[PDB]
DNA sequence: TTTTTTCGATCGTATGTTGTAACTATCTC
DNA sequence: GAGATAGTTACAACATACGATCG
């Protein structure tokens, strides 16, 4: 199986096409893109004819199968696209793109495209058949250290003038969401021929339609920015997202370094990093978190997360974002009179 | 215990056992049907807890008595797979029954018998036997006016009562009532009793074309119907039944009469601009001469004048047509009596060649 | 279900009731977990249920016993929550009001059984309230609870009470020495824990109840003389929460109890870490904590789905916090 | 056989016992004619609510005419009496909750009464019904058509919509006061022709707390219990009357201070077995009494003469603060006493909370 | 066979109309000057009389006079409308009409002329209770409708409306009445009726109406039951005014000078008058606010309790402000206390005696 | 190199499957 | 040339999946 990423797709199908293909990710964009030149591409080695389908139980296999088996009145070079399910394959579909994968020939040209398959899900006798003769595309959403550097390489791209102070704005405004940063950069490419692209043009023409999840949230508060932090709560209120899930997943970090603070005081941070299992990457994180906050904090903060999901649970309240937002500010280096902790 | 089964027969009895036990068991044996030999028979059982069936089968090769429990969709998917016109050779073998169709040898597991929820003895408090017409024409007649789902429980079903020689169907919903009388000749004890909405429906759609009587037996709890080859036995509900009697009008001063199908097709007609939801008609009846009504949401009105045989005083009803037009349907005759007292009372519709059965209507107050 | 000894005066009442028509259509049965009250009550349906009864006791030939036996009567009804869950929902007891406006197949009475009443919601006492009042004829109607006090006032109102009480400790002891094999302080102290009931004790022998006891009462032991009880979260953490809770709560209390010079004490093979807990804690302190524990453990048992680990873990970090000097401690409030 | 309060549900104004404003307007209202299309019938557990507005309907559908006092023999009295008359239709408001019932019910309301004058709804329990059922009821409970009243009785008015109680007549019941039910026992009773004794009855009607049912449940568990005879002894057992002098003797070893004495007495009490619930109240009661005593020397009744010199004593040692105080702290654990692993545990807990609270 | 004062009272005039005189200047100056739109909603209270204002307004547009702010109510389209039959006024029970298939049955049927009158106006009550999709549905149509139709909305709840049906549409908020012009007209009514009635009785009916016209008018029918035919003082105090006797106030006096002997004869009297514990409780609690009302704003206390102004004011010359509060806590405590007490008698007893233990000035004597 | 949220009761919208009743067409009398 | 039997289409009722509000 041939991995590669969306920014060397050209190369590979210029050199040459391969028997199936199979797109994996996150990100809508980048997918898209990478479904729009492989078809491009197919369609200037003469493949015509294009089918799409969604793989569903309740989708019937003995049509795809047919068109698998079938040939065309007058063309050829069929095209064959599935939309795997957003949870992911199960038995019956395993068994199902087994079937398939033998009737695949050399005119058919198969196109998978789904989300990221896990450590069981990539585990298929189909998937394992498919690998030898397979090219498969990366296509993760870049983290916001890595935003700026694809921003301004499809600034690039397209011929535009984009300052670093405007390639932050774009950043900060569309985190998360790369289908907007490509409408918001066509807007502004036709607002303005020149392609002169100054901070105060971009400012004029740009909205808040940011992206988060509760682990951006929970990196937020570690690190400390509460600017960043209440602006990534206020989108997930907006998108409507449930507190239960935010508690769940602000607990396991909380109770973490409320053990790794207690126990600090007799064992080396290293060894309780090792015994505790925490990816390598959030070492520094987690460090700076306990070295940013004694015992006198992450005390308040149980009773605040105990107070907040009984008034949740029990009386049914609707107050349960400002309390997430004064456990935030609390988490980082303020005040927090503590009247509201409820002592 | 050797069994000769026909796939023939076997089929209708198995299809009709099986047709009341649905997908959801709610028990281990209750999907399970019971087989039993007695002396030349085969009895095939099947109940829900509130309603039983049994189907019984001739038999001519020698057998001994025996009972068991055979799961209901193994053995009707065993049936069904076997080619039409198999003989089936069912033997018992232990916990575990055998059966050899052809040179395919198959064991279907055996729960004991002793534990299905079948009625052992049976005491009659009033039994009889009539022809099917009589209780199909009954049936239709009085089946359409009872209640669906309503809080008077003992509005959801239809009374049968015995009185003398005569068999009474009452059926009522709070708005319309249908009572059919039909003689029997044989002398019973005055006794009533109510049976539900399945019951009646079941044993409506098991009774067919009239070939030969069935036997009905009531007793204190139950009721139980067996014609030809096979016995339906169901519950009564026991709430107590209002006096229909006592809702028909009292001396109905005004008298009409008109023809059946005139009357339908007035009916029909009017109801085409009627309203959709309640359905209201007005009628306006003066001497020989009856004034239909009919006004729409949409501001669409319709009107209709028929020639009748009417001398009383000027009157004005209103009425549902849907109700109207199914006594009509029902009653199918040619001469239909209609009997009224005011314009607030209830309106009583009979054949002028007969009283055998009539109804009740109780008009819309605007 | 077991029919322990002591349950025979109690049926011999009830049951004479029922032998002259002039039994109530709603009895409800208040015992501690593990009195046999199901047993009881499992007797009363299987006499009401058999068509021929040899005067007290069942015949168990006839087709009611035979059905009985075989759990498929027809007429017999009973009302317990789903598999998993812990409440009994609304359309169980609207199927069951429906059902019972029919006959009887077998033409006798009509048992339905509350498996524990306190598990109904609103909802469900509400709706079984207007059936409880006037329920058809030859219909009973058994409840059991433990405290009658949280069942609802209307449907309290409308039924029979009947109390069960436990036999005295010295028959209870002599019972479960007869039963289990342990040592006389142990039997003891199980009884008292159990608040009297034998049964209670025997399940807390039968399983591994009493090793966890054993590891809390040595994680107390280590914690007491240090200011570290954020360590006995591994021995609290666990599906069996609100019983340890309580083991923690009567410790607390014998504390206080050989602190005020008491006798009796709940907890009679533990004497050292009893003294400990008296030597080490003030009077005020071990009030506090032990308010503390009985609402932790009464918010465990009530709320639903309330996450059970950060509960214990606040109230451990609260009792360390109030050890420290100058501690304004809580005071009830109503 | 049914149970005495399914036997005795009163027939007849003249059988309903206290509600006499109730009665009164409503005779008022019919001699009148003045009859409203909306009653709700609100008030506490067992007062009669269900009863007043079935008397109500058979008044209203009496074939003799609309009479405050119901001839009970016409037919149309006998089927409202037996439950199977046409025109009246008995919601329960709990095993029909759904919107789809409230709809259906109300695209009824247009047919004329089968036999009847009246098409009377009764629905009970109305406090357990969905919003949309309330604001479905509204518009044909505001302008009903003139053939049809309904009827409302609810334990809990507050729960209602305010718009619902607004478009209703609400008759407000009171409690029974203990010589209303204790007559009342009495006359069925004696009716029944079961022996009874005088303090037997004024301890169940103290029992009672206000309601009719559960003092009629109480007598039929004394019947059941004591060999069909309403003997003081058999009521006591069941209520666990307390009769010496534990009370007493506790709230002296509180007030003392003498921790010891108290867990003596609390085992002693719990080997004998009390209700705890009943020796909280009594002790509420001396500490009441005592209060009352500090306030004026001749507050003390001649009923608790056998101690009075005792309770005079305490009189003139507690200040009355800290009897305040001791009164609350009985007060919150009789309040949470439910809500402890063990009933024993509170009272220990409430008891030793108290012994702590020595302000000298 | 008498109507329900309710419905046989139903202002069939602006003229008949209580109050509300924002609201019907803005529709008789819209009318008058030609300026109709399509869409008006109505909120508020209960009883305030939003639906008569939309039935005024529906009589007002569809008048063979012409387009009037002041109907001739003699007309048969007047007169049709008054009994409910007029032809071109369509009512909809959003309350039962919730599911979208009736608004898009409705909607489908709104390009037909109307029969008779000038307008076809859509008469929609209890609109709130609708759910999203009727309301998107009803979004466009309400946008552009056709001339010869108008919407009518009222509701109790605005505030869960989506709020582009409310920027689609001409709010008009009710406010409660006053008690003066409840009182007055119920004084009017009661003199149409021709049933004697008195000043006090008329005042405590208008106070527990507590807004709501319909109240009053309820308690009204209540009070003219209970009376046998009069609307007396008595015949009030018997159900509504079970509180509001100068017992409350004398206790209040009593407390605040430490006179238990007193306060225990009051409330021996009471008992033996039969005086729910409950409400004395809530009187005394009522009086020590007004008190303090008294205490912070000369002006809180009205004509309502004149009869006892003097003495209320005096209490608020003496008393100290914290004195005040301690008694208010108290009694709420007390209160709170009440329904696990033994008995109620025994536990205002005991919530009397805790306050007389505690008073500021003269506490009870210590023992020594 | 990867991490999955409270629960019960009630109301509303849209699609798919099965059974029964009503209406139409064809063959034999 | 008409009636009876068999086949096709339309309507009503039931079942499944998804989304939203309040206690
Ligand atoms: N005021 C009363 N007068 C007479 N009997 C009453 C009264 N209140 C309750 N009862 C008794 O209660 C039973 C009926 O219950 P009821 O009180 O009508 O239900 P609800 O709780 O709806 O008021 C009857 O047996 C009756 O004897
Ligand atoms: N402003 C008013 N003037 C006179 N009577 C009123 C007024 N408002 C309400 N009413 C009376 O209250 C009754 C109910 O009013 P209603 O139409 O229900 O108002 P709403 O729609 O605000 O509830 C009417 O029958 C009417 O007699
Ligand atoms: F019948 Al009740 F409160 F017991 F209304
Ligand atoms: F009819 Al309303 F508030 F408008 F009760
Ligand atoms: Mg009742
Ligand atoms: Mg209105
Ligand atoms: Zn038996
Ligand atoms: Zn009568
Ligand atoms: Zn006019």
């Amino acid at each position: 199986m041939i991995r590669l990423y969306p920014e060397q797709l050209r190369a590979q199908l210029n050199e040459g096409l391969r028997a199936a293909y199979l797109l994996l990710g996150n990100d809508p964009l980048l997918l898209q893109e990478s479904q729009d030149a492989v078809r491009q591409v197919a369609a200037a080695q003469g493949f015509e004819e294009h089918h799409t389908f969604s793989i569903d139980p309740n989708t019937d296999w003995n049509a795809i199968f047919s068109l698998c088996q079938a040939m065309s009145l007058f063309a050829s070079r069929q095209t064959l696209l599935l939309l795997l399910p957003e949870n992911g394959p199960n038995a019956a579909i395993n068994e199902q793109l087994l079937t398939l994968t033998g009737l695949l020939h050399d005119d058919l040209l198969l196109i998978v495209r789904g989300n990221k398959l896990s450590k069981a899900q990539e585990n298929a006798a189909w998937f394992t058949a498919l690998a030898n003769r397979s090219v498969q595309v990366t296509c993760q959403t870049p983290e916001q250290a890595q935003l700026p550097r694809w921003v301004a390489a499809r600034a690039k791209q397209l011929n535009l003038e984009l300052d670093d102070a405007a390639n932050q704005v774009l950043c900060y405004c569309y985190e998360g969401n790369l289908l907007a940063l490509a409408q918001a950069l066509e807007r502004l490419s036709l607002l303005w021929p020149d392609g002169k692209l100054t901070l105060p043009r971009v400012e004029q023409a740009v909205n808040d339609a940011a992206h988060f999840t509760p682990f951006h949230w929970v990196d937020a508060l570690l690190m400390g920015k509460s600017k960043r932090a209440l602006h990534i709560l206020q989108q997930l209120r907006l998108e409507g997202s449930e507190p239960v899930i935010l508690l769940r997943t602000l607990q396991r970090e909380l109770l973490l370094l409320v053990n790794l603070k207690r126990q600090s005081a007799h064992t080396p941070l290293r060894a309780l990093f090792d015994k505790h299992r925490v990816w390598q990457n959030r070492r520094g994180m987690m460090g700076e978190a306990l070295n940013r906050l004694s015992q006198t904090q992450l005390r308040q903060a149980v009773q605040l997360l105990t107070r907040t999901e009984l008034t949740l649970k029990q009386d049914y309240g609707q107050s349960v974002w400002a309390e997430l937002e004064g456990l935030s500010l609390l988490l980082c280096h303020k005040p927090l009179a503590d009247v509201f902790i409820d002592g | 215990m050797k069994f000769t089964v026909e796939r023939e027969h076997l089929l209708k009895p198995l299809q009709q056992v099986s047709g009341p036990l649905g997908g959801r068991p709610t028990l281990p044996i209750l999907g399970n049907l019971l087989l039993q030999v007695a002396d030349g028979t085969l009895s095939l059982t099947g109940t829900d807890l509130e309603m039983e069936m049994v189907a019984r089968v001739a038999l001519v090769q020698p057998h001994e008595p025996g009972a068991t429990t055979v799961p209901a969709r193994k053995f009707f998917d065993i049936c069904r797979g076997l080619p039409e016109g198999a003989e089936i050779a069912v033997q018992l073998e232990g916990e575990r029954m055998l059966v050899r169709s052809g040179r395919s040898r198959f064991s279907l597991s055996t729960l004991p018998a002793a534990d299905f929820p079948n009625l052992d003895d049976w005491q009659s408090e009033v039994e009889f036997t009539l022809p099917q017409a009589t209780m199909k024409r009954l049936i239709e007649a009085t089946q359409f006016s009872m209640a669906h789902q309503d809080v008077r429980y003992y509005l959801n079903g239809m009374l049968f009562e015995t009185e003398g020689e005569e068999l009474r169907t009452v059926a009522t919903d709070g708005h319309r009532l249908a009572v059919c009388s039909m003689p029997i000749g044989q002398s019973l004890p005055s006794h009533s009793v109510i049976v539900p909405r399945k019951g009646v429906i079941e044993l409506m759609r098991m009774l067919d074309g009239g070939d030969n009587p069935l036997r009905v037996q009531i007793g204190s709890n139950n009721i139980r119907a067996h014609v030809g080859d096979f016995i339906f036995t169901s519950k009564l509900v026991d709430g107590r039944f209002p006096d229909y009697r006592r809702v028909l009008p009292k001396n109905p001063d005004k008298h009409l009469e008109a023809g059946c199908d005139l009357l339908k097709q007035a009916f029909a007609r009017a109801a085409i601009l009627s309203n959709e939801k309640f359905r209201g008609v007005r009628l306006y009846v003066s001497e020989n001469q009856l004034k239909i009504t009919a006004n729409n949401p949409e501001q669409e009105e319709a009107e209709e004048i028929l020639d009748v045989t009417y001398s009383g005083a000027e009157m004005e009803i209103g009425f549902n047509v849907s109700y109207v037009l199914d006594v009509l349907n029902a009653l199918k005759c040619e001469n239909v009596r209609m009997m009224l007292t005011d314009s607030v009372s209830s309106v009583q519709i009979e054949d002028a060649a007969s009283q055998s059965a009539a109804y009740v209507v109780m008009p819309m107050r605007l | 279900m077991r029919w322990y000894p002591w349950l025979r005066p109690d049926f011999e009442k009830l049951v004479a009731s029922y032998q002259a028509g002039r039994g109530h259509h709603a009895l409800l049965i208040q015992a501690l977990p593990g009195m046999g009250d199901d047993a009881l009550i499992y007797a009363l349906s299987r006499y009401l249920l058999c068509q021929q009864p040899q005067g007290h006791k069942s015949c168990g030939h006839c087709r009611g016993c035979q059905l009985m036996q075989a759990g498929t009567h027809p007429d017999y009804y009973t009302l317990a929550p789903e598999k998993g869950k812990n409440t009994l929902g609304v359309d169980a007891v609207r199927e069951v009001t429906e059902k019972l406006n029919e006959h009887a197949r077998l033409g006798g009475a009509k048992v339905v059984w509350v498996t524990d009443a306190a598990l109904l919601t609103d909802a469900a006492a509400n709706a079984l309230l207007k059936t409880l009042e006037e329920p058809p004829a030859e219909t009973w109607f058994f409840l059991a609870t433990r405290e009658p006090e949280r069942l609802l006032a209307t449907l309290r109102s409308r039924c029979r009470l009947h109390y069960l009480a436990p036999p005295p400790e010295q028959y209870a002891v002599t019972w479960l020495s007869r039963e289990v094999t342990m040592s006389q302080d142990a039997l003891l102290a199980a009884l008292r824990l159990s608040a009297g009931s034998p049964g209670a004790a025997l399940a807390l022998f039968q399983g591994d109840n009493w090793q966890a006891r054993e590891t809390l009462c040595q994680a107390l032991a280590y914690s007491v003389p240090s200011g570290d009880w954020y360590s006995l979260l591994a021995a609290l953490n666990h599906e069996q929460a609100p019983a340890r809770l309580h083991w923690l709560a009567t410790l607390l209390m014998d504390a206080l109890k050989r602190h005020h010079g008491a006798a009796q004490v709940t907890n009679v093979d533990v004497p050292g870490l009893v003294a400990e807990l008296a030597n080490h804690l003030s009077p005020s302190r071990l009030q506090a904590i032990l308010g503390d524990v009985c609402h932790i453990r009464e918010q465990l048992m009530s709320v639903t789905g309330i996450n059970r680990e950060l509960l214990i873990t606040d109230l451990l970090l609260r009792i360390e916090h109030y050890l420290q000097p100058g501690v304004v401690l809580p005071v009830p409030h109503l | 056989y049914q149970v005495l309060a399914r036997k005795w549900r009163p027939q007849t104004f003249a059988d309903v016992v206290g509600q006499e404003h109730v009665l009164t307007a409503l005779a008022n209202g019919l001699s009148l004619g003045r009859i409203h299309h909306a009653y709700l019938f609100s008030g506490t557990r067992g007062v009669g609510k269900t009863s007043i507005a079935r008397l109500l309907a058979k008044g209203l559908n009496c074939e003799t005419g609309i009479t405050a006092t119901p001839c009970g023999v016409c037919d149309n009295c006998r089927e409202i009496e037996q439950g199977r008359f046409v025109d009246l239709i008995e919601i329960d408001a709990a095993s029909r909750t759904k919107v789809e019932d409230t709809r259906d019910l109300l695209d009824n309301v247009q047919y004329a009464p089968a036999r009847g004058r009246f098409k009377v709804y009764l629905i009970d329990e109305v406090h357990m019904l969905s919003r949309h059922s309330f604001n479905a009821l509204l518009k044909t409970l505001e302008e009903p058509p003139e053939h049809v009243k309904f009827l409302l009785a609810t334990t809990d008015p507050q729960k209602l919509p305010v718009t619902i109680l607004s478009r209703c007549l609400q008759f407000h019941l009171k409690a029974l006061d203990v010589e209303q039910i204790r007559h009342q026992l009495e006359h069925i009773l004696n009716e029944e022709h079961i022996a009874h004794e005088p303090r037997a009855l004024q301890l169940l009607a103290r029992a009672a707390e206000g309601s009719l049912r559960d003092a009629l449940s109480l007598t039929d568990q004394a019947i059941a219990s004591g060999d069909g005879q309403v003997s003081t002894q058999a009521v006591s057992a069941m209520l666990g009357t307390l009769d010496d002098d534990q009370a007493l003797s506790l709230v002296e070893a509180m007030v003392e201070a003498n921790g010891e004495r108290v867990m003596a007495l609390i085992n002693e009490a719990a080997a004998r077995g009390i209700e705890w619930e009943a020796l909280l109240v009594e002790m509420l009661g001396l500490l009441h009494r005592i209060a009352m005593v500090q306030l004026s020397p001749a507050a003390l009744g001649n009923d608790m003469a056998a101690i009075e010199l005792r309770m005079r004593e305490l009189a003139r040692t507690i200040p009355p603060t800290d009897i305040q105080l001791y009164y609350q702290t009985l007060l919150i654990g009789r309040k949470e006493l439910p809500y402890a692993p063990d009933r024993r545990m509170g009272v220990e807990m409430t008891l030793l909370r108290a012994l702590a609270f020595h302000p000298r």
